[PDB]
């Protein structure tokens, strides 16, 4: 029984081109534990990335929050790739505005 | 309607996204303390956590984890080999109850193998319902230590709801169940040259809320895509509800007893 994971794109904050805010990657409701999650910004890999504490629903499918503090920029492309045993590619979700 | 629980995970062969044991506890959706096979300390991840106890709790519970460590690789260990499991298998335990605002509580233990139902307890009847033959044999151990049966009786009874009441009188932000939405509407562009209009509310505590659309005071569900419920990070939460624009609407929102009706121009 092993289920492949939600992953959800968005800002802390209301989006605003040259304030500060903060870009999470809520990954839930998979199975097994090990998950592979990269935050993206013009294809590139977001070095400082921090998470949350790994928390189990009562199905026991697992679910975390990767997030990083960023100043949206007006020609800035950025998503989330995310990589499960269930998943044979990763699958790329992009930030919409 | 406030909850504590405490969970317990076990993994066989986790080739980066290890330890084989992690132990967290969280009073409704707040963390409140960690523990795992690295870093072998029972550590608090709540200020107010590490404020209010005493540093003989967490030298006690320290102690206590590190023997329920070794219990679970060994419970695990056991489970693979009534089965004919080889490779890298997961093995979750949860105990912990609610306090209803009415003042009855409630109080659950679970366990489970890879994902899936494995034992369950019932405190009414110390008993436990058990999933298959292999469950079956390792349930039949357990009610024969009756003591065992009756110190978690007692500690979802009795224990769990006290210490749940210590640690919601350390609340300015668990006891507060008051930080209300921020609700605006904003047209969006979801497909070419369709618009759809998008109903945001943020910045609320607790995370229950209710959101809808509706199309001249008539609700239509069909016609609504709504938004989980996410959390932010900063403590509070954010939601949405969205419908599609044809060539009068309004968005309604409840929270906390706070109801509210927005209308678009
Ligand atoms: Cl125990």
């Amino acid at each position: 029984i092993q289920r492949t994971p939600k992953i959800q794109v968005y800002s802390r904050h209301p989006a605003e081109n040259g304030k500060s805010n903060f870009l999470n990657c809520y990954v839930s409701g998979f199975h097994p534990s090990d998950i592979e999650v990269d935050l993206l910004k013009n294809g590139e890999r977001i070095e400082k990335v921090e998470h949350s504490d790994l928390s189990f629903s009562k199905d026991w499918s697992f679910y975390l929050l990767y997030y990083t503090e960023f100043t949206p920029t007006e020609k800035d492309e950025y998503a989330c790739r995310v990589n499960h045993v269930t998943l044979s590619q990763p699958k790329i979700v992009k930030w919409d505005r | 309607t406030h909850s504590l629980r405490y969970f317990r995970l076990g993994v066989s062969d986790p080739i980066h996204g290890v330890p084989e044991f992690i132990s967290v506890g969280y009073v409704d959706s707040h963390p409140i303390t960690t523990y795992d096979s690295v870093t072998r300390q029972k550590e608090p991840r709540a200020p107010w956590m590490a404020e209010n106890l005493a540093p003989d709790h967490w030298e006690r519970y320290t102690q206590l984890l590190r023997g329920w460590q070794q219990m679970f690789k060994v419970e695990l260990k056991r489970l693979q080999r009534h089965y004919n499991h080889s490779g890298s298998h997961t093995y979750q335990r949860m105990i912990g109850c609610e306090l209803l605002e009415d003042g009855s509580t409630t109080g659950f233990l679970q366990y489970a193998y890879d994902g899936q139902d494995f034992l369950i307890f019932n405190k009414d009847t110390l008993s436990w319902l058990a999933v298959d033959n292999v469950a079956h044999t390792i349930k039949q151990a357990w009610e024969a230590n009756q003591h065992e049966l009756l110190y978690q009786k007692n500690w979802l009874e009795e224990e769990c709801i006290a210490w749940l009441k210590r640690f919601l009188e350390y609340g300015k932000d668990t006891l507060q169940r008051t930080e209300p939405p921020l609700v605006r509407v904003n047209r969006k562009e979801t497909f070419p040259g369709v618009t759809a209009l998008f109903c945001k509310a943020h910045g609320f505590y607790p995370p229950e809320i209710y959101m809808t659309w509706m199309k001249n005071g008539e609700e239509i569900v069909q016609e609504i895509d709504y938004g989980d419920i996410l959390p932010s990070g900063d403590g509070t939460y954010q939601a949405w509800a969205s419908i599609e624009l044809d060539p009068l609407y309004s968005c309604h929102v409840e929270h906390s007893g706070v109801h509210m009706v927005l209308q678009v121009p």
